[PDB]
């Protein structure tokens, strides 16, 4: 009986000891492939991601800048209710824009 | 499922045509312990610690008069005089037997 | 100090039985 | 592939929250050197079902073998004492026989 | 030997204590942190309707 | 804490062994002492044979 | 991520081995049990009483 509890635990150090051998081997690599990448993502962060963090500073509002002139006109259709400021946020405010299209 | 070797050289390219195989398959792996062992150790730990819950205090107490007044007492407990005084005539005094023979 | 042992193992088991279920209710309802 | 991977561990439900999302955190390239250890140790881990029973068949049956094994050669003879009392108690008439 | 005891049950309890205040502290913190990207839907989607 | 700590519950008799188990380790000794009594029976009563 | 995916390791790793370190702690008290002649006093215990008991 006591030789049948260690079985389940038995069955896996049969091969759970070398599985760390057989990290580098395919065995293990076609997942666990980011390890000898090296954290397959970008090798943590040195430039890739940095690129689209400074995405946010620009398509969260500074590309929100130039597309603010169309939304102005466009609220002044069916939005009757911020088509009054609708000049101020785009025209007046994001008036900085008409130089930077 | 790193008690099999292929548990992830095999998962990506059989996901792809077959996507309910192989996550059902390591499902099945880690449960074959969590009902097995970690949902039947609290049956089996009250069979075998229970054993060695009975068996450490008795070992220690009771069993310990089951064993230390076992193997001399238990059968010998009035065969200590079959076994001591056995020993003072055929043993002790057993160089004095051949004192009669020898004077 | 067997029993100034003892005294503190009951508390030290007594919260395997409040450190299971709410466990096994809220880990649980951490994924919605 | 996104929802079942998540969804992977409903049985293993202890492994679901927390197989939702962990390759995520690459941990694949940390926790995976942390899963070798944690298996070629389930020797130890996984098998303290058996520990116990280790802890019997290994030394404490032998502790019965001590303690335990210490009756079995006389816990049958126990009913033996009942005529080994004759063969015993004819020795306790022979101290009566010489009270007189 | 319940003084060996309680290692078998201080391990029964520390083991299992800062788990609790982090699932706690995961019910009073992850009930948010999704939503916490949510509100940059409307940024996103207000000229959407524009271009098209 | 369904795997181990229901068994280190039940394993704290285990531990209660070194109080028990360390008397039976003067039980494997008071016992051991004996055995020089014991031994007479054979190894002294050897010579006793002839 | 670095000490917690270790903690969350070792949420499972260690704890399931926290009863494992106690177990050598029942382990040694096991054997110590006249642990210079273990095997002799173990299958008759009275190395002779078992010998003529």
């Amino acid at each position: 009986q006591g030789a049948a509890q260690n079985l389940p635990a038995d069955v896996n150090q049969l091969i759970d000891q070398l599985e760390r051998h057989c990290l580098a081997p395919d065995g293990s690599l076609v997942t666990k492939s980011v390890y000898s990448d090296l954290q397959l993502a970008r090798e943590e962060m040195s430039r890739e991601r940095l690129r689209y963090l400074e995405a946010m500073a620009i398509y969260c509002e500074a590309v929100a800048m130039v597309e603010e002139y169309q939304q102005a006109i466009s609220v002044a259709n069916h939005g009757g209710i911020r088509d009054v400021q609708g000049l101020y946020p785009q025209l007046g405010l994001k008036n900085s824009p008409q130089v930077y299209e | 499922s790193i008690h099999s070797n292929t548990q992830a050289g095999l998962s990506t390219y059989v996901s792809a045509p077959a996507i309910i195989q192989q996550i059902v398959a390591l499902q099945s792996d880690l449960s074959s312990l969590q009902s097995d062992l970690e949902n039947s150790l609290p049956d089996d730990r009250n069979r075998c610690i229970n054993e060695l819950c009975t068996h450490i205090q008795n070992l220690q107490q009771l069993l310990f008069a089951s064993s230390t007044t076992a193997q001399p007492i238990l059968t010998p407990w009035p065969l200590m005089k079959e076994l001591d005084e056995m020993g003072k005539i055929n043993s002790k005094l057993s160089t004095a037997v051949e004192e009669v023979t020898l004077e | 100090d067997r029993e100034a042992a003892l005294q503190e193992r009951e508390l030290a088991a007594k919260e395997v039985e409040r450190l299971r279920n709410i466990v096994r209710r809220q880990r649980k309802d951490l994924k919605a | 592939d996104a929802s079942l991977a998540s969804v992977l561990e409903s049985l293993e439900f202890c492994l679901r929250v927390r197989g939702s999302e962990a390759c995520v955190l690459e941990d694949l390239a940390k926790a995976i050197d942390l899963v070798h250890i944690r298996q070629d140790l389930v020797e130890s881990g996984h098998s303290l079902l058996d520990h116990a029973f280790r802890a019997q068949q290994k030394y404490e049956r032998t502790t019965n073998y001590c303690l335990d094994l210490a009756s079995e050669q006389e816990n049958t003879i126990s009913d033996q004492w009942l005529p080994e009392l004759r063969t015993a108690v004819q020795n306790a008439q022979a101290s009566s026989e010489h009270c007189k | 030997e319940v003084r060996d005891a309680t290692l078998a049950h201080k391990a029964e309890a520390l083991e299992l204590q800062r788990q609790l205040r982090r699932l706690q502290t995961q019910y009073d913190l992850l009930t948010g942190q999704s939503s916490a990207l949510i509100q940059g839907r409307r940024a996103r989607v207000a000229a959407t309707s524009a271009v098209s | 804490a369904k795997a181990q700590k229901e068994s280190n519950a039940l394993l704290d008799y285990t531990r209660k062994a070194i109080q028990r188990l360390t008397y039976l380790k003067k039980i494997l000794a008071q016992l051991e002492d004996d055995v020089v009594p014991c031994e007479s029976q054979m190894e002294n009563w050897k010579t006793n044979l002839e | 991520i670095i000490e917690e995916i270790e903690r969350d390791e070792a949420a499972l790793r260690e704890d399931l081995y926290s009863a494992d370190r106690k177990f050598a702690e029942y382990y040694n008290v096991l054997e110590q049990i006249l642990g210079v002649l273990i095997k002799l006093v173990k299958d008759l215990k009275l190395e002779h009483q078992h010998k003529y008991n």
